[PDB]
Parts: structure tokens; sequence; C-alpha cells
């Protein structure tokens, strides 16, 4: 079967290199036109870079043309992508993509993430968002790397719950909040409590959130 | 690129089927690859800077923006349609073409 | 170079309907090599159609292209729930490859105007030096959506962020937060702090609103 494995990804910051690998198999890897794509969080897919048949003809889209080069090794099945002065904005998902022979990308890889950042890893600060119907939330606020995950009243309050998507701030780090809608009545009666683990940090927090 | 090929080709008695694959506009390149595709398997590739030298069964020549193409040792079971592929490989633009397939009739 | 541009970004839909997705193409280029990728959160993306007509292998026969030139199709005959998914064309024909912006495919459903609350800063954030606002519009359809800050009645502009859920696995519908971030001093300057929210199932915006302090 086809299969296109990526590898390589992780944390770099602007300035640095970073090698990703793609391993082929299941289809005789010397006679496609093999890729990277990428795809930047919340955004389409950009194609990156192709390399032909034989590895002689390279082609690179402009964004990094210069800093980013394609090689192939046909003895081994493998696709390399060289990334050099990477910048923020080369943050994404990248993906390996065979091209079939009638001309489109007919199998990709899972992809590999890489994040450039200059952030320090760090726990996240959290405040309540306080309070028929009554909204209250916790707010998470600056941390690195994602992900964070949020659970309430230890995961027995599910319903009415969303924890919107991280952003990432100016200051480079990410940002979100939990929210949940409850009976107005309940505010007296029910204690409501977030709970915050960014496993990055090793780091766990119980916020209380009461009106007031 | 527009790649041209004739809807239909009958084979000799001997199993030889010759027909023109052309594309056009001729962009600049230096470097052209032409696949001959059966519906897919590949039935033959070169690369023209007289060519298909790794393909007993296929020879070609190729003269501004047409390939004048042979296939050889075809027999009944091999009628079928045979799709020309054309690449401008460098410099870029990469470009590719796929032609609408030759109908060959072989005859034993 | 070529440049594609789907229509619509978002087509809503229900189970056992047509989606109809469009590609236009900068350049025709004297044949189709355009092709549509389907992509769901979380996944690589999936060739569908190939040649502009051509079924990728294992893909279901619901799944149908049309087109030439420069206009091009992907056609879902009846949808099936596992299709609510971004679809993306691409051309393929020539370097740099491109690809279309994505058609988001989702499920359709009544509206439903958003419940809105308001958000002061606490008071734990601010000894730090900093004021985040939070509107949050909770539980509406269809996802567009307007929130303008205003503060003592000025508008805000390069201060705020946003984000939303994807569509509720329940209800179908989106849920949004805007966050204002100030500094503690200019968050002391200003008195009224409001958010004001523009929606498909409010007849006339909604504004809600605090007084520091
Ligand atoms: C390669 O083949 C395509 C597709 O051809 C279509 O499918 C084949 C299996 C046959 O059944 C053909 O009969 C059929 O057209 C060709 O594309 C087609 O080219 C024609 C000619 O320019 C396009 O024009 C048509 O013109 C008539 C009369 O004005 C109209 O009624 C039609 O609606 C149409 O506009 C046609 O649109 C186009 N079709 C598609 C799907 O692209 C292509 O020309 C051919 N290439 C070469 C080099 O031969």
């Amino acid at each position: 079967q086809v299969q296109l494995v990526e590898s390589g990804g992780g944390v770099v910051q602007p300035g640095r290199s970073l090698r990703l690998s793609c391993a082929a198999s299941g289809f005789t890897f010397s006679k496609y036109v093999m890729h990277w794509v990428r795809q930047a969080p919340g955004k389409g897919l950009e194609w990156v870079t192709g390399i032909s048949y034989d590895g002689r003809h390279k082609y690179y889209a402009d964004s990094v043309k210069g800093r980013f080069t394609i090689s192939r090794d046909n003895s081994k099945n493998t696709l390399y992508l060289q990334m050099n002065s990477l910048r923020a904005e080369d943050t994404a998902i990248y993906y390996c993509a065979r091209t079939g022979w009638l001309g489109p990308f007919d199998y990709w890889g899972q992809g590999t993430l890489v994040t450039v950042s200059s952030a320090s890893t760090k726990g996240p600060s959290v405040f309540p968002l306080a309070p028929g119907t009554a909204a209250l939330g916790c707010l998470v606020k600056d941390y690195f790397p994602e992900p964070v995950t949020v659970s309430w009243n230890s995961g027995a309050l599910t319903s009415g719950v969303h924890t919107f998507p991280a952003v990432l701030q100016s200051s480079g780090l990410y940002s979100l909040s939990s929210v949940v809608t409850v009976p107005s009545s309940s505010l007296g009666t029910q204690t409501y409590i977030c709970n915050v683990n960014h496993k990055p940090s090793n780091t766990k927090v119980d916020k209380r959130v009461e009106p007031k | 690129i527009q790649v041209t090929q004739p809807s239909v080709v009958l084979a000799s008695s001997h199993g030889v089927a010759s027909f023109p694959c052309e594309y056009s506009p001729s962009h600049n390149t230096d470097e052209v690859r032409v696949t001959v595709l059966r519906q897919m398997t590949e039935v033959c590739a070169t690369t023209f800077t007289v060519g298909f030298l790794d393909y007993p069964f296929c020879s070609g020549t190729f003269n501004e923006s047409r390939v004048n193409l042979t296939i050889q040792g075809l027999r009944a079971v091999d009628t079928g349609l045979y799709l020309c592929k054309v690449e401008l490989m460098y410099p870029p633009p990469y470009f590719v073409g796929m032609g609408n397939g030759t109908q060959i009739y072989v005859i034993d | 170079e070529i440049v594609l541009t789907q229509s619509p970004g978002t087509l809503s839909l229900s189970p056992g309907e047509r989606a109809t997705l469009s590609c236009r193409q900068s350049q025709s280029v004297g044949w189709s090599p355009l092709a549509w990728y389907q992509q769901k959160p979380g996944q690589a993306p999936r060739l569908l159609i190939y040649g502009a007509f051509s079924r990728a292998t294992g893909i279901p026969d619901r799944f149908s292209g049309s087109g030439s030139g420069t206009d091009f199709t992907l056609t879902i005959s009846r949808l099936e729930p596992e299709d609510f998914a971004v679809y993306y064309c691409q051309q393929y024909g020539q370097s740099p490859w491109t690809f279309g912006q994505g058609t988001k495919v989702e499920i359709k459903r009544t509206v439903a105007a958003p419940s809105v609350f308001i958000f002061p800063p606490s008071d734990e954030q601010l000894k730090s030096g900093t004021a985040s606002v939070v509107c949050l519009l909770n539980n509406f359809y269809p996802r567009e959506a307007k929130v303008q800050w205003k503060v003592d009645n000025a508008l805000q502009s390069g201060n705020s962020q946003e984000s939303v859920t994807e569509q509720d696995s329940k209800d179908s519908t989106y849920s949004l937060s805007s966050t204002l971030t100030l500094s503690k001093a200019d968050y002391e300057k200003h008195k009224v702090y409001a958010c004001e929210v523009t929606h498909q199932g409010l007849s006339s915006p909604v504004t809600k609103s605090f007084n520091r302090g």
C-alpha cells in the first residue's frame, strides 16, 4: 500500500534550520515527482517545493526560494526538505505528497508540524470570567507551546461548555478562553471550577469562578 | 499546454503503431519528457534534449514541439487507448499536458 | 501564474441535498489539469477528482466534476454526513502548483441569534498590568458575525482578537469570543466598555457593556 511518512518537525527559533524527511513506501519512488505542501494554522494549502523524478530539477515557491532546499534519495526512497532562515510565518504542518502520473497529488502523508518561535515554554495564567441563563468562564493566558486542555468540575460539567481554539498573540504566546452557560439560579448553589492542564510545562491549574 | 494526438491509429501487420504527439504553445524549455501510458500502466518514457533507449518497444524522434512515436511488438491483446504525456521540465515553469489518447487497433 | 478562486466560501446544506462547489481559474491552459481535494480537521487532504471529471481511487460515485477552460465544478450529488469538510481545488498543469482558498461545506440549520455576554478584566489580572476584556457570542447560526468594541464610545481597532468554535455536534451552532487587550494604564483611563454584535438573528445590533468598577 502507498504510504508516505513525514518526520522532523518541532519547535525552532527564527533564523535557524530544520530538515524534514518523508519516507515513501508501496510504489516505485523514482517514477514520481514529489512535493512538500504546507498549511499554516487556520489557513489553506500552500505548495512549497517539488522535485523531478531523478532529482535533477527542483521547483520552488517564491516564498521559500533561497531559504529552503528540496532533495531526494532514490536508493533509500526518501524525500527531504532542508529549511534555512526560518521565520514565524513558516509555522505550519508540512505534508509530503506524491504526483500521480496523470498530474494530481494523489497521495499525502499525515504531515509533521513545524513551529518557528522565539518563545520559551511557559504555563498559562488562568483568570476568572466571572458571571435565566448565566455565562462564566476561564481566561487561559500567555502559554507556549500548544496545547492546553480545559475541563470543568473535573469533567462532570460538559453541557454548554465551549473551549475556544487558541490565538497566537503578538507576544508569541498563546491565549484561549473556556466558557460555560448555566442556570442563573445555580450560581449560589453550585461551584464552578475550571481545570487547566498544560503538559509541556507540567502545569495544572484549578481555578474557581465566583460571582463578583 | 495542450497535447494533441490522433484519436485512432491502426498498427501494421507486424505490430508497429506510429503516431505524432504534439504540444502547444511552445514555451521556452531545454528538456521535454514524454511518457506513453496505457489505460494506468507506463509503456515507455524518455527525455529529449532520438529516444526511449530504456524501452525496446518504443522509439521516437522530437522536432519543434512534436514527437513522432513508434510502438512496436504489439499484438491484438495490446489494442487499447495510449495516452501521450508531455512535460516541459526545465527551466521553470514546469508544464505538464495529457493528450486525450490514441486508440490503437492491432490485428493478429 | 495561475490563481484559483473558489465560491461560495461556505456552502450550508443538509444530508441528502446536492452540493455544487465552483472553482474559477485565471487562464485556460489547453486541457483541464484541475483537481479537487477533501480535508477534515486534523487530517491530510484527500484527492477526490482530477482532470476536471475523473474520480480518484476509492472515491464514492456521488462525487463528480465538470467544467473546462476556466470554470470548474465539484458536485456531491446527495450529501452524506461524512462529507461535511473543507474542499480545495488545485491546478497542476504548471509550476507553481496552486490551490483555491477552500470552500467549507457545513450543516445548515435555522437562524439562531447569539446570546451575548461581556466580561471585565479580573482584579487578579489587572495586578499583573494588563486588562483583557472578553465578549462572548454563544450558540448562534449562521457563522457570520460582527463584533465591534467601543471604549467611552470610541471604536477600537487593532487591539482585539477573535476565536470561533467548530460547528456544535448537538445543535450545529457556533460560538465566538472577542478579546480586547489593553494596558492597565489605558484600562483605568476609560469608563464605558461595550461589545456591539451584529448577526442575522438580530433585527438590530445588541450591545453589552459595563462601567469599569
Ligand atoms: C480533449 O478532449 C476534451 C473532451 O472531449 C469531450 O469528451 C470526449 C470523451 C468526447 O466525447 C468529446 O466529444 C467531448 O467534447 C476536449 O474538450 C472539449 O473540446 C470542445 C472543442 O473545443 C469544447 O467545445 C464544445 O463545442 C460545442 C459546439 O460549439 C459545444 O456544444 C460544447 O458544449 C463544447 O463547448 C468542449 O467544451 C470541450 N469539453 C471539455 C469537457 O473540455 C478537448 O478539446 C480535447 N483536446 C484535444 C487537443 O483534442
